[PDB]
RNA sequence: GUAACGGGGCUAAACCAUGCACCGAAGCUGCGGCAGCGACGCUUAUGCGUUGUUGGGUAGGGGAGCGUUCUGUAAGCCUGCGAAGGUGUGCUGUGAGGCAUGCUGGAGGUAUCAGAAGUGCGAAUGCUGACAUAAGUAACGAUAAAGCGGGUGAAAAGCCC
RNA sequence: CCCGGCGAGGGGAGUGAAAAAGAACCUGAAACCGUGUACGUACAAGCAGUGGGAGCACGCUUAGGCGUGUGACUGCGUACC
């Protein structure tokens, strides 16, 4: 705290409580006893524990019928209208789409759709799988996930 | 239900006359205090004056056992530095006999505003005559 | 399986002591340090 | 020299029970001028007991 | 109908003014004016002006009459206090409060 | 200042012996309720049929919770048909508390389950601001001194003549 | 427009969804200071409460002896850290 280290008033003689610094935490306009510092909140996750969690999450999705598997998923042109129409045909609103190779056309079409996300097989994360109501994975995507999880 | 409590506006108080001639001072005072407080009534309530009006006659002829007639001393302080004054039982009887019974009963009554009110129902007379015939007091052989 | 339906295993998330926060907590007014002495002071205690 | 305890607002009011002002019981009326005035005092217009004392 | 007149931030402590206010509470306006006229207090001058203002308000804004008006309500509330410094002996400084008051007078034909 | 029964008073209302009653505690019992720890019906994804027993508490140890701000759940839900906050009332739990609603307020609030703490104040001759108290009391700063007429003014002991 | 000293400060009028948003201006808590109303209080002694409790006032609501405010009198009772 900006300020001098001078003692505000002498130790004895005055009828005031002893003070030693104008920056004392007890005082207004200076303090914070345990002022925070920038810190890293990251936690370690064992490789096996992370893989085990993904396997459990995927197993739950198939159990709850939240995992849809299709031979392929693509759009003719990079237009949000085409992707939105396609999702309506399949009756999907909040969907996470996983593909073997993230097509540029599909990626652009889904960018403006708030409830639609497109990822590659290697981009899946535990939170995304749980967060989205439905998960759509292509046949190729299932293959890569299988090898990655082993 | 709630226990019965006497109401001061509906409590019935009777008038009695007691002859103090030859009666032991203390043993007469206890009965007077008991009746002044109303302890003899089934409707007795600690916070209500349910007692009876009592007239005491011949207060100057109250009796005391032993040598108390000349040995009992009544002390009181006037509030000044000397203050302390005393009077024997004989001196009190000669000077103001009614105070002998009044002092005895007052000590036996409860202390506080209520006890002071109960004391007001006691009428002590030195002689054998009282001017409360209008109240039709009943003879009490106490 | 939703972000608001996951719970930790029982007995794996103990709360943690909070000293000097009232009589009810059982750790107020010297928070387990006892009374006057070197050990009760801030930074007090003897070396290894 | 100084108090050991803070006196109460009740005590403050009790002391001030004698601070109330007293209004004049009544005002005299000049017999001729007819205006009100303090008894034994001249009126605002210079009259007193209907004699028209100096009013300049 | 009751008419209100107020003098806010009057330069006088509420305690001093309340002494005069108690004199005329509940009195007829004609009687109240006489009382204030012959009260030798500064607050009397202040209160009289407020009372006269209330009387004028009743006429102009309500069409009332003096003969029926009376001081139904009157009170003084503490206003903001001005802080001042008073030098004392040996270099000590003292705080002076220049207290103000809000004077309210209500006149009704009741 | 009685002042060596607490008092009144007591010749028993004192003392000794004997006897029978009664008063007397948060002790014991009765009735209702809560909780901890044990064993029993392998009962039960366990509450009990029950069953005994325990529950004063500082330093201190152990166990279980309330509420506050913030992140996800939440582009959800509540909200100008009135949010937060403020102030009442009613109801409710063993407690920290919770729920509903009148008035004020005039735009934000946030379930649930998790996550993180600048997470709870009456005290430290604590810190800042506000406001009391003494009190309408002390004081109004050299005891060189003022009086009157007129003027001005809403108002003159203090200004002008 | 009106009172006021061609004041200060107010009362109307008008603007505005709102002026109890009027510039001493969003919300407007507490200490503290007032006005009004109900009840208590001038023969009574002390941590000011608690248990009991009359009276009064007020609200009831299908007399229903209930709620709310006050608290004469009375048992017990020497704050907190």
């Amino acid at each position: 705290v900006t300020g001098s280290g001078k003692k505000p008033w002498r130790q004895k003689g005055t009828g005031r409580a002893r003070s030693g610094s104008i920056k004392s935490p007890i005082w207004r306009s200076g303090g914070v006893t345990f002022a925070a510092r920038p810190q890293d909140h990251s936690q370690k996750v064992n490789k096996k524990m992370y893989r085990g969690a993904l396997k459990s999450i995927l197993s739950e999705l198939v159990r709850q019928d939240r995992l849809i598997v299709v031979e392929k998923f693509s759009v003719e042109a990079p237009k949000t209208k085409l992707l939105a129409q396609k999702l309506k045909d399949m009756a999907l609103e909040d969907v996470l789409i996983i593909t073997g190779e993230l097509d540029e056309n599909l990626f652009l079409a889904a960018r403006n759709l708030h409830k639609v996300d497109v990822r590659d097989a290697t981009g899946i994360d535990p939170v995304s799988l749980i967060a989205f109501d439905k998960v759509v994975m292509t046949a190729d995507a299932v293959k890569q996930v299988e090898e990655m999880l082993a | 239900m709630k226990t019965f409590t006497a109401k001061p506006e509906t409590v019935k108080r009777d008038w009695y006359v007691v002859d103090a001639t030859g009666k032991t001072l203390g043993r007469l005072a206890t009965e007077l205090a008991r009746r002044l407080r109303g302890k003899h009534k089934a409707e007795y309530t600690p916070h209500v004056d349910t007692g009876d009006y009592i007239i005491v006659l011949n207060a100057d002829k109250v009796a005391v056992t032993g040598n108390k007639r000349t040995d009992k001393v009544y002390y009181h302080h006037t509030g000044h530095i000397g203050g302390i004054k005393q009077a024997t039982f004989e001196e009190m009887i000669a000077r103001r006999p009614e105070r002998v019974i009044e002092i005895a009963v007052k000590g036996m009554l409860p202390k506080g505003p209520l006890g002071r009110a109960m004391f007001r129902k006691l009428k002590v007379y030195a002689g054998n005559e009282h001017n409360h015939a209008a109240q039709q007091p009943q003879v009490l052989d106490i | 399986m939703r972000l608001n339906t996951l719970s930790p295993a029982e007995g794996s998330k103990k709360a943690g002591k909070r000293l000097g926060r009232g009589i009810g907590s059982g750790l107020g007014k010297t928070g387990g340090r006892g009374h006057k002495g070197q050990k009760s002071r801030s930074g007090g205690g003897v070396r290894r | 020299a100084v108090q050991q305890n803070k006196p109460t607002r009740s005590k403050r009011g009790m002391r001030r029970s004698h601070d109330a002002l007293t209004a004049v019981t009544s005002l005299s009326v000049d017999k001729t001028s007819g205006e009100k005035h303090l008894r034994h005092h001249i009126t605002a217009d210079g009259y007193y007991r209907g004699r028209k004392v100096i009013a300049k | 109908m009751e008419t209100i007149a107020k003098h806010r931030h009057a330069r006088s402590s509420a305690q001093k003014v309340r002494l005069v206010a108690d004199l005329i509470r509940g009195k007829k306006v004609s009687q109240a004016l006489d009382i204030l006229t012959y009260t030798n207090k500064k607050a009397a001058v202040l209160v009289k002006k407020v009372l006269e203002s209330a009387i004028a308000n009743a006429e102009h804004n309500d069409g009332a009459d003096i003969d029926d008006l009376k001081v139904t309500k009157i009170f003084v509330d503490e206003g903001p206090s001005m802080k001042r410094i008073m030098p004392r002996a040996k270099g000590r400084a003292d705080r002076i409060l220049k207290r103000t008051s809000h004077i309210t007078v209500v006149v009704s034909d009741r």
